[PDB]
RNA sequence: CGACUCUUAGCGGUGGAUCACUCGGCUCGUGCGUCGAUGAAGAACGCAGCUAGCUGCGAGAAUUAAUGUGAAUUGCAGGACACAUUGAUCAUCGACACUUCGAACGCACUUGCGGCCCCGGGUUCCUCCCGGGGCUACGCCUGUCUGAGCGUCGCUU
RNA sequence: GAGCCUUGAAGCCUAGGGCGCGGGCCCGGGUGGAGCCGCCGCAGGUGCAGAUCUUGGUGGUAGUAGCAAAUAUUCAAACGAGAACUUUGAAGGCCGAAGUGGAGAAGGGUUCCAUGUGAACAGCAGUUGAACAUGGGUCAGUCGGUCCUGAGAGAUGGGCG
RNA sequence: UAUAGGGGCGAAAGACUAAUCGAACCAUCUAGUAGCUGGUUCCCUCCGAAGUUUCCCUCAGGAUAGCUGGCGCUCUCGCCC
RNA sequence: CGGCUACCCACCCGACCCGUCUUGAAACACGGACCAAGGAGUCUAACACGUGCGCGAGUCGGGGGCUCGCACGAAAGCCGCCGUGGCGCAAUGAAGGUGAAGGCCGGCGCGCUCGCCGGCCGAGGUGGGAUCCCGAGGCCUCUCCAGUCCGCCGAGGGGCACCACCGGCCCGUCUCGCCCGCCGCGCCGGGGAGGUGGAGCACGAGCGCACGUGUUAGGACCCGAAAGAUGGUGAACUAUG
RNA sequence: CGCGACCUCAGAUCAGACGUGGCGACCCGCUGAAUUUAAGCAUAUUAGUCAGCGGAGGAAAAGAAACUAACCAGGAUUCCCUCAGUAACGGCGAGUGAACAGGGAAGAGCCCAGCGCCGAAUCCCCGCCCCGCGGGGCGCGGGACAUGUGGCGUACGGAAGACCCGCUCCCCGGCGCCGCUCGUGGGGGGCCCAAGUCCUUCUGAUCGAGGCCCAGCCCGUGGACGGUGUGAGGCCGGUAGCGGCCCCCGGCGCGCGCCCGGGUCUUCCCGGAGUCGGGUUGCUUGGGAAUGCAGCCCAAAGCGGGUGGUAAACUCCAUCUAAGGCUAAAUACCGGCACGAGACCGAUAGUCAACAAGUACCGUAAGGGAAAGUUGAAAAGAACUUUGAAGAGAGAGUUCAAGAGGGCGUGAAACCGUUAAGAGGUAAACGGGUGGGGUCCGCGCAGUCCGCCCGGAGGAUUCAACCCGGCGGCGGGUCCGGCCGUGUCGGCGGCCCGGCGGAUCUUUCCCGCCCCCGGGGUCGGCGGGGGACCGUCCCCCGGACCGGCGACCGGCCGCCGC
């Protein structure tokens, strides 16, 4: 239950911020899960995404053995867009599908120093 | 309102321009100039009866009435017909008021609290919340109340070690203490007779703190029970004992209808 | 307008009250503020009590009060006097002093100076350097408290005389009738004008 | 037999009522106490690659610098993709900057007309000579400087 | 109420079945796509046929009145899908120098000019325009403001408040 | 350029004072007050009138009495009177 | 085959278009072209009466204080040497002030249209008055005897509540006469018998909360004026220099 | 004639510094109506308000008595409940209307002119040196202010000066650091639990039953939001005296600068002026023979002056000490900065404004002032063919669905088009009664009723009938055997190993005190503590009643399944 007295239960300020919240705030809305030996293998739960992370999409049209990277991170509208899931418009131009983070498993992750540092603090708080 | 649709000046026509005598706002150009200004029966007016701030909300009741629903909630919560009737699943529960040990408010956890109703059989009750914890109806989902979420078990105790702890997220549980006892958490919706888990100080200290009939309450200061209406009030006991069967007329039972 | 057998009804509505109405819908806030005010002042403070100054025993001035009694405010400089103590030193040790309140019994002269006493025995009192003027040691584990409530001395004492056990006496209980009120009415309406009498009696020879 | 009119039902057209939603109001309460002569509030004008309004800014003009976070903004081409260099965006912003009017302040405001000091060139100098920088409003306090008095007085012709 | 449901809630329509005397209600059928209801208490900004009722929409009127102040148009060709109206040739007229001409002050603010479109606008129409979109256009020692005072307006000294 | 609202100005009509002048316009007091017009929102059941006395600057109104409804209470028949 | 029905049509009879002002409306009285949405007795304070609850000669914490920092907790719980206070338990007077128990028995002063001493009873009496109590009497299949048994009652008695009347008591005035006591013997106090005025007493029924109706003041069921005041804006029309 | 000093003065673009203006919900000072009521309207009420003008702060104002009271007296200001709709005011009509008590939050008191004493021991400015981080002061040398009066000592509660007594050794403003505190000081950044498992519907899942006898899993976290639908676990959020870093403020402990109060006795000092007050005149108040403020005139005293609520004289008493000043708290806040919640409204409602809203637009101007939300999950916004010059169609295609096609959710009524059905001279419409037609519903239409018992016809099953075996229940006797309930005693037992209450006791108990003659006198008086007695619970046995919702065993009849 809720206790501080500082922080909403309110629906129109918690539908106000999160469509009006910043880019660094919008990294953290738009987190995603891991898969299960990576969360093993890192002791965390999940993490933000970026350009080059690899997806398996876990729900919608698309379901599962598609390991494909995200090419596009829109993040005013809080989308990413995989390389592997297309769809063909009239002309036959393809176009990449709308795919919300939430209904994805990361299944690598992108290597770098400030990744390390992160999955460093991540793994001293979950302690 | 406390500031109404009174912002528009605005003045009647009169005899002449015979569109009616309701004030009407005064200007052109904007489609708006020549409307129904302010009055109860126009577009963007004013409301009838502006509810005021200073309505009597608040009402003051008798201690000794708040103090006499505690005890009429609390007498209501031992038979197992009425608690039965508001709803709760007392089927394989034991005993009624049930007295719990003193370890019971040293949890710290509350893995314990829920292998404590399920050995207790509280557990069913938990799981009818669990089983109807369904959307609100109506236009009350925009204030923040989603959740026709109905009341179970009350566990009411003393010396507060953990037990709230141990209770505060189990779905339909209400966190109560004797010191402090609140009829809107004893009988909500003002049906009385719920489900209440008591502990051995707390169902110890119940009489000394409202007492008998033979001595006051020692800790409150000017509080006695109050006297019973009937003192044995069993009424098919009382209409079959042979007292008032001695003195009876006889059963009339002849229908004696109508003859054509 | 009226109407039958009803009261004369003179509301005082005349005047514009919509504007000027307070309403006490933060009553429940000005308790949490002041009883976070009271704790406030109990923790950074000081270990003085809450309520701090002993007030005296005062007695209302009426025909109404004046068999009561109450916590009046200062003690009053010639009873801080007979005490003996200076008044800012007892504005320190925590004295009340009211410079205004005099002095016409000796009953509560000597009233106020016991409960002077009193709390002068009462008195712990802790100097800055360790070298313990007027103290000892820590004394009752530093005196075990460090907050009193409602007052030090509770300062009401509503005093019971009794006086139960007595026998019925002589003949005042034959002298001490109804007629002693009206005559010493009927005295105080014609005290003045029997002696203006008086001295035209001595003045006519 | 058809035309027209009337009364229902189906379908279609005007219409936006009802229902459902709410980045909006309204009410109550808590916490803090903050504008300006160091140019306030307000107004004008300008600023985006494609940019009318709103929003954000002031010739450094859709923001500069610094800190924090950490791979984007996005409708489109572009451009730094660098991170074993300084690092995109976003938030905070404590450092710089902040056109003109405006208490508005050199005079009045017709973007008009001046007056001093200093600096660069034009006859290497002012003599009513181009550009740039600083100053030039009223009232008033403290102190300085200047001087008016047949107001009072000392010494002296 | 271990209530109802995306195997379809509210809402709406209905030559369907029914109940109550009525306030109204329940079910059948069709669109609809996410919330709704029964019972006991509680609290109302709680029920519409009117108020020359307010707001919004729609008929008869009605394809009716009307598109009549100032003498007037006509032929051929061209661009064009399309010409009573656009452009050019020619004819006939009007304004007739106190103009239906050539330029200014006040006022308008891009309406001035070129190119393209014709769904909006021009009370029919346009291939046309002062409509729309794109792009241009106003160059001063000697034209005027700027300088001066006119009727007057106005600040300091001063007075009043 | 000057005269600005109970003021201006008027060869005087009470004319003009931004389509308004026997007292302009805008906002506020202000939702001014009205014994005076118009209107006043679901069903069923039960009872059900008055336009008359007296008084009032009273005569289109109100007070009082009367007519009416609602809530009860005290009793009585229910077995030669 | 049956089917009433918000489907349509025909036929017989009856049937003027609603709302209100009015003695009278279908009116040659007024409003209404049609349809959807909004739209009018609310809220606060005070009073009165009735009802419901709690306590009951008391009642009420609405003002504060106490609990550990909890979403619901702006709730709830508690104070009692927090009852100060509001209302009620005492009224009558303009006021000084005064302020509700009387009766019986026995003895005595001249039981004298008169006071003292001891004991007892205690909110008086009359007529009505629900209920209640005692009970004559007779009543249960064939002989005396009995206990509750079936089974009422003539007549009498105590009398609730409330009504009518009489009487008594208190307070202010009015009339008439006599007595008593002195922290000091006076333009001092108190007493008695009758007649009146009071919203009184004559065993008290109030306090708090809630609901209903009615009235009042607040914009007060909704809409409506000719008007008045305060502060500002206009001589681009027109009037005049 | 000139020079100099003081005093009144003027000038500057002199050095330095200060006020203007905005907001204005709260506060202060002035001013100021009328609508309204009085059923009329002048006094009155509306109202010492609306409007207008001037000022500042997060509070402002007020604030240490020229007070209240009149008795067993209190004692700065503010705020709440009472006082109280009372005293009082009023064509005593309408109406208006306080205060002292008393209970609560807060508690904080003080300074100056005069009186004298200190050789002006005081203050501003200029210049160089001792020096500090992010910046400004103790000393050194000279220009002013000030003797027409700086500063210390002093304030009506008394003060000062000189002897006597016995003591106090003091403070507040720098500078580095230590462990901190009640939410575990302030705010800001970033991070912290647990299914996305198997089956099935769905376009999409957050839907649907289950996840071993340890309840699949986390819970100090089951508030809320977004996610293709209805989530505790899929995601930032939520709980936590949970954790780490950076930034800011406070209180301990090294130097620089200041440092004499209490009691007795003696002497001396002791106060705010055109001010109070009086007359008169206006406004205001509940304030009346005038509550307050103000104009004009008259205008003081020093055993004085004011107040004492009915004017005036005499007299007594109570209380205060004005015409100089500062001061936090509780209190108010519809402006602003962030913040949380709601028995409120849901696009004709709620602010005028959910949206490029004080915007479009109108008036010369003061000013007036709107309408207007919704495709889909994702534009996947309809490629391509074909008619037409295009607008617009016909096919095709995306989507669960164009029955969602760019003001596009749902799509009613008024109104209109077409189709289907019916009718038509008394304008249409209606009520009662039928008849005809049509849509639709229920049913099988010469074939539609069920449940019990019994006598016949054929097959298949095992109890029941009676007993043995068994657990579970109803019923009552001895109330066997124990618990518990009601009055009553007794053990007076926990009275010292007990709770509550008593204006019922104890001066032979104690302590702190008073009185009379360090001791004595209960000789008398105050308060507190110990016990003494009264009115209910805590054990015991024993009787009486109830064995009654209080329940077990032994046994009995009568139930019952297997
Ligand atoms: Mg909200
Ligand atoms: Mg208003
Ligand atoms: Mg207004
Ligand atoms: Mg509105
Ligand atoms: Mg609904
Ligand atoms: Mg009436
Ligand atoms: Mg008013
Ligand atoms: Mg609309
Ligand atoms: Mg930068
Ligand atoms: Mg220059
Ligand atoms: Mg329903
Ligand atoms: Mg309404
Ligand atoms: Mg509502
Ligand atoms: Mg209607
Ligand atoms: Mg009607
Ligand atoms: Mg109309
Ligand atoms: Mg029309
Ligand atoms: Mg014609
Ligand atoms: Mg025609
Ligand atoms: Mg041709
Ligand atoms: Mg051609
Ligand atoms: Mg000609
Ligand atoms: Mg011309
Ligand atoms: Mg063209
Ligand atoms: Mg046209
Ligand atoms: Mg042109
Ligand atoms: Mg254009
Ligand atoms: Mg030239
Ligand atoms: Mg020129
Ligand atoms: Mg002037
Ligand atoms: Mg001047
Ligand atoms: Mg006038
Ligand atoms: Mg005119
Ligand atoms: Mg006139
Ligand atoms: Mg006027
Ligand atoms: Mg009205
Ligand atoms: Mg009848
Ligand atoms: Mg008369
Ligand atoms: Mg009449
Ligand atoms: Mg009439
Ligand atoms: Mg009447
Ligand atoms: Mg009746
Ligand atoms: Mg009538
Ligand atoms: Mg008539
Ligand atoms: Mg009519
Ligand atoms: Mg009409
Ligand atoms: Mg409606
Ligand atoms: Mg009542
Ligand atoms: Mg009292
Ligand atoms: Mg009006
Ligand atoms: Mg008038
Ligand atoms: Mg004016
Ligand atoms: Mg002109
Ligand atoms: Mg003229
Ligand atoms: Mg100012
Ligand atoms: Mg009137
Ligand atoms: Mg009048
Ligand atoms: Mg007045
Ligand atoms: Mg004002
Ligand atoms: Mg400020
Ligand atoms: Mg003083
Ligand atoms: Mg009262
Ligand atoms: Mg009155
Ligand atoms: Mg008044
Ligand atoms: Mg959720
Ligand atoms: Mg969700
Ligand atoms: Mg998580
Ligand atoms: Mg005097
Ligand atoms: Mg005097
Ligand atoms: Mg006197
Ligand atoms: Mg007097
Ligand atoms: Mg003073
Ligand atoms: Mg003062
Ligand atoms: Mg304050
Ligand atoms: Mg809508
Ligand atoms: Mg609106
Ligand atoms: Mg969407
Ligand atoms: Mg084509
Ligand atoms: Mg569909
Ligand atoms: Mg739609
Ligand atoms: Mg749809
Ligand atoms: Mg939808
Ligand atoms: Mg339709
Ligand atoms: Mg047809």
């Amino acid at each position: 239950m809720k206790f501080n007295p500082f922080v909403t239960s309110d629906r129109s300020k918690n539908r106000k911020r999160h469509f009006n919240a910043p880019s660094h705030i919008r990294r953290k809305i738009m987190s995603s899960p891991l898969s299960k030996e990576l969360r093993q293998k890192y002791n965390v739960r999940s993490m933000p995404i970026r350009k080059d992370d690899e997806v398996q999409v876990v729900r919608g049209h698309y379901k599962g053995q598609q390991i494909g990277k995200v090419v596009q991170v829109y993040r005013k509208k809080y989308v990413i867009y995989i390389e592997r899931v297309q769809r063909e418009k009239a002309n036959g131009t393809t176009v990449h599908v709308g795919i919300h983070p939430s209904k994805v498993v990361i299944t690598r992750l992108k290597l770098d120093k400030d990744r390390k540092k992160i999955l460093e603090r991540k793994a001293k708080s979950r302690q | 309102s406390e500031l109404a649709g009174h912002q528009t000046s605005a003045e009647s026509w009169g005899t002449g321009r015979a569109v009616a005598r309701i004030p009407r706002v005064r200007g052109g150009g904007t489609h708006r100039s020549g409307q129904g200004a302010f009055g109860n029966m126009c577009r963007g007016g004013r409301m009838f009866a502006p509810t005021k701030t200073w309505r009597r909300w608040h009402r003051r009741v008798n201690t000794t009435q708040k103090r006499y629903a505690i005890c009429s909630a609390l007498a209501a919560s031992a038979l197992p017909a009425l608690v039965m009737s508001k709803g709760h699943r007392i089927e394989e529960v034991p005993e009624l008021p049930l007295v719990v040990e003193d370890k019971v408010e040293g949890y710290k956890k509350t893995k314990e609290a829920v292998l404590l109703l399920k050995k207790l059989k509280a557990w069913n009750d938990i799981k009818k919340v669990y089983a109807s914890q369904r959307m609100r109806a109506g236009k009350g989902k925009m204030r923040n109340r989603r959740r026709i979420q109905r009341r179970g078990p009350c566990i009411i105790y003393n010396e507060d070690n953990g037990i709230i702890k141990a209770f505060r997220n189990i779905p339909g549980i209400t966190l109560l203490n004797v010191s402090k006892l609140n009829i809107l958490k004893l009988a909500p919706g003002g049906h009385v007779g719920r489900f209440c888990i008591w502990t051995e100080s707390a169902f110890r200290k119940l009489d000394e703190l409202y007492g008998t009939w033979r001595k006051a309450a020692s800790l409150k200061s000017n509080y006695n029970l109050p006297m019973h209406k009937m003192i044995n009030t069993d009424l098919s006991r009382i209409l079959k004992s042979p007292e008032i069967q001695r003195a009876l007329r006889a059963p009339r039972k002849k229908i004696h209808r109508r003859v054509l | 307008a009226p109407s039958r057998n009803g009261m004369v009804l003179k509301p005082h509505f005349h005047k514009d009250w919509q504007r000027r109405v307070a309403t006490w819908f933060n009553q429940p806030a000005r308790k949490i503020r002041r009883r976070k005010a009271r704790q406030a002042k109990a923790r950074r403070i000081a270990p003085r009590p809450a309520s701090g100054p002993i007030r005296p025993i005062v007695r209302c001035p009426t025909v109404r009060y004046h068999t009561k009694v109450r916590a009046g405010r200062g003690f009053s400089l010639e009873e801080l006097r007979v005490a003996g103590i200076h008044k800012k030193v007892a504005r320190t040790i925590g004295i009340s002093v009211d410079p205004r309140r005099r002095n016409k019994s000796t009953e509560s002269l000597q009233a106020n100076v016991q409960r002077l006493k009193e709390y002068r025995s009462k008195l712990i009192l802790f100097p800055r350097k360790p070298s313990a003027p007027k103290k000892g040691d820590s004394s009752a584990e530093e005196l075990k408290l460090a907050t009193q409530l409602t007052g030090p001395v509770m300062p009401v004492r509503n005093v019971y005389k009794k006086e139960k056990a007595r026998v019925i006496t002589e003949e005042e209980k034959n002298f001490k009738a109804f007629a002693s009120l009206r005559m010493a009415r009927a005295n105080a309406r014609l005290f003045g004008i029997r002696a203006k009498r008086a001295k035209e009696a001595a003045e006519q020879d």
